């Protein structure tokens, strides 16, 4: 529910998605890949408070835990919720070929 | 698609499933004496399905939270108003341990692997009807009771053997009073209402089940327990279905197949959990946490904009926690 | 862990009789059977200069060649004679052979 | 596979279920349940290097980054897969009533 | 209020506390009251030979045991003492959660 636009537009503390850029190469070492040599990966991040768009009952339960208890150290995770794939286009032998990498690209996150 | 009531022949069938007791008492008294007793005063429902065929009652025992293993001998005084045939499905407890069931006239004591049966005793006698009267009795026959429960007929009788710390070392009869450690299960349908739009399909399937409320004072999420297996017969089956599990609410939904094989979606805006079975069995898509739309015509509108279209069939229960899912041959 | 191979077809190098140069060649490519080797091929020549890289199978000869530098994990060109131009042949198994071209160990 | 047995029977660090005793009077403040007054539900915690159950390519791909860049902070977290739900007893009026509180106990965690 | 009080609902029963100032109810039960509207409501019946608590939710609109409830909002469960003949009466009434669990029957001093 909570969009990359939500939470770049306007800053949340919240559980949120930050933005990262991740090379292939350098950071993956996918050097196989043709193009493009890396792309923007943003991951989820930002406390969980009681009071935001949670669906787990157990991160609720966990939630409530830490107000009623602070030093717990067990608290709901913001986590992926909804990941983009990623269509990249590289050459097996010498056959062009494109494919998709699912799940590359985050789009929402979750606590949990 | 017209909102009529479901048939029984419908693929979804709406149940509401309860664990409760028409009363009972718990005593952790009975330490001392070397035999605990458990008193189960059946009670003949309002069904008319029991006439003739004797009634056969299931049993579940099991050691309660606080203890892994029970070894001391149980004694069950079994009351029933008729005979019935009590297959105590023991789990969790020692073998070899003598277990007295007392039974009315015509009862009997079946066990699952027979080392239970040769250890254990049955022994026939006659018992009041009555809850106090059968209390006394039992008072009288073994100075104490670990615990007494009337409970309405049912199949299965859940039982967690021990003596619970937390009740008083006095049993009385409390119309208020119910415990996890004595509950009997029930099942009974539910009102519903609901279309079919298309037939059976071999290739995929698209059934829907709407639930508004799952019948709980609460604002919390409970279970909503979805069953899936072959509408007749055994033989396992290769079908793909479309689940659309709408909840008003906050309801995590366990849905559970057995003796079904295919590509099984799953769509709904709750969290939703697979028994081992169905995960085995059958490959499910991991369902997308979506703010599907309210109502049986918009949601039915939004699938067929996702291509799971035609709907095999759309279901609503207004009130339940059950839901038994069949695929015709 | 991924193996980087040249797999350009017959292109112009900039780099003629030098001691070594980057792999100029930008396409990358995942060889079609795990056992092919990364064969790169040099003709330079006074009208122009030509090499190729692809990946086949030692076996195989290329071009008519018999590729008996299939062993080596690194590229190394093998001088041979050729009507028109010199040939330079290596052949790599390793993984990345386009970390750097070495036509010859001494200077 | 990383159920209570197995981070039970051996200690690890990584992502899995560690114990946790649920208090709905003191721990979570709940008093609208009669019994169970307290229960289990075992958190998941503990990191998840790159070798991994990480479903996700993404997860993995998380991992690498942080591997190459350690100093990132967007790693995949741990997080429950399967919850058990936990049955309870409380009265609403004068009625007794069994229900099931869904996705409160918690048996697989996953990374992501 | 959406989320209705939860109230300690044990019937009527013997009671060891007479007349004090603050006591407990000392009620296992903690039930949820049916409705919302209905707020948690305590009496105290004192004869010549028993004394007996009753703690349940009930509809401050509603007259209970032949007496209106004005002392619904009130947040801690004040107890006035009613005309009941021969037995003493007192009734409290209060939305709060469990808070006829504590049953102050004079605060004052």
């Amino acid at each position: 529910a909570l969009d990359t636009n939500y939470c770049f537009s306007s800053t949340e503390k919240n559980c949120c998605v930050r933005q990262l850029y991740i090379d292939f190469r350098k950071d993956l070492g996918w050097k196989w890949i043709h193009e493009p040599k890396g792309y923007h990966a943003n991951f989820c991040l930002g406390p969980c408070p009681y009071i935001w768009s949670l669906d787990t009952q157990y991160s609720k339960v966990l939630a409530l835990y830490n107000q009623h208890n602070p030093g717990a150290s067990a608290a709901p995770c913001c986590v992926p919720q909804a990941l983009e794939p990623l269509p990249i286009v590289y050459y097996v032998g010498r056959k062009p070929k494109v494919e998709q990498l699912s799940n590359m690209i985050v789009r929402s996150c979750k606590c949990s | 698609c017209e909102l009529l009531p479901v048939g029984v022949g419908h693929p979804v069938q709406a149940m509401l499933k309860s664990f409760t007791a028409l009363s009972g008492c718990a005593s952790r008294g009975t330490t001392s004496h070397p035999q605990e007793v458990h008193i189960i005063n059946l009670r003949k429902g309002s069904a008319q399905g029991a006439r003739e065929k004797t009634a056969e009652v299931a049993l579940h025992l099991r050691p309660i939270q606080s203890l892994h293993v029970h070894q001391k001998p149980l004694v069950f005084i079994l009351n029933s108003p008729q005979p019935i045939l009590w297959k105590v499905r023991t789990e969790k407890l020692a073998p070899g341990v003598k277990r007295i069931f007392h039974v009315v006239e015509g009862s009997e004591v079946h066990f699952e692997v027979g080392n239970f049966s040769k250890s254990g005793e049955v022994k026939v006698e006659t018992l009041p009807h009555g809850n106090e009267h059968l209390l006394n009795w039992a008072h009288h026959r073994y100075t104490a009771v670990t615990s007494f429960s009337e409970l309405r007929m049912a199949h299965d009788i859940y039982i967690k053997v021990g003596e619970d710390p937390v009740f008083s070392e006095t049993c009385k009869i409390d119309n208020k009073f119910l415990s996890l450690n004595y509950l009997a299960s029930y099942i009974e349908p539910q009102p519903s209402t609901g279309c079919v739009l298309s037939g059976p399909d071999h290739e995929q399937e698209v059934h829907i089940i709407e639930l508004q409320a799952p019948n709980s004072s609460s604002a919390f999420q409970v279970d909503v327990i979805v069953d899936l297996r072959p509408l007749d017969g055994d033989i396992p089956l290769h079908r793909d279905v479309v689940l659309l599990l709408k909840g008003e609410k906050s309801v995590n939904w366990v849905i559970k197949a057995h003796k079904v094989m295919g590509k099984l979606e799953i769509m709904t805006s709750d969290t939703v959990s697979l028994s081992e079975d169905t995960e085995r069995l059958m490959q499910v898509s991991k369902t997308v946490k979506q703010k599907l739309p309210a109502g049986s015509q918009a949601l039915i509108q939004w699938a067929e904009e996702n291509g799971f279209n035609p709907v095999t069939s759309y279901t609503n229960t207004p009130v339940a926690n059950h839901f038994n899912l069949r695929l015709r041959e | 862990f991924p193996q980087l191979c040249k797999f350009c077809d017959v292109r112009f190098s900039t780099c003629d009789n030098q001691k070594s140069c980057m792999s100029n060649c930008s396409i990358t490519s995942i060889c079609e059977k795990p056992q092919e080797v990364c064969v790169a091929v040099w003709r330079k020549n006074d009208e122009n200069i030509t090499l190729e890289t692809v990946c086949h199978d030692p076996k195989l000869p290329y071009h008519d060649f018999i590729l008996e530098d299939a062993a080596s994990p690194k590229c190394i060109m093998k001088e041979k004679k050729k009507p028109g131009e010199t040939f330079f042949m290596c052949s790599c198994s390793s993984d990345e052979c386009n970390d750097n071209i070495i036509f010859s160990e001494e200077y």
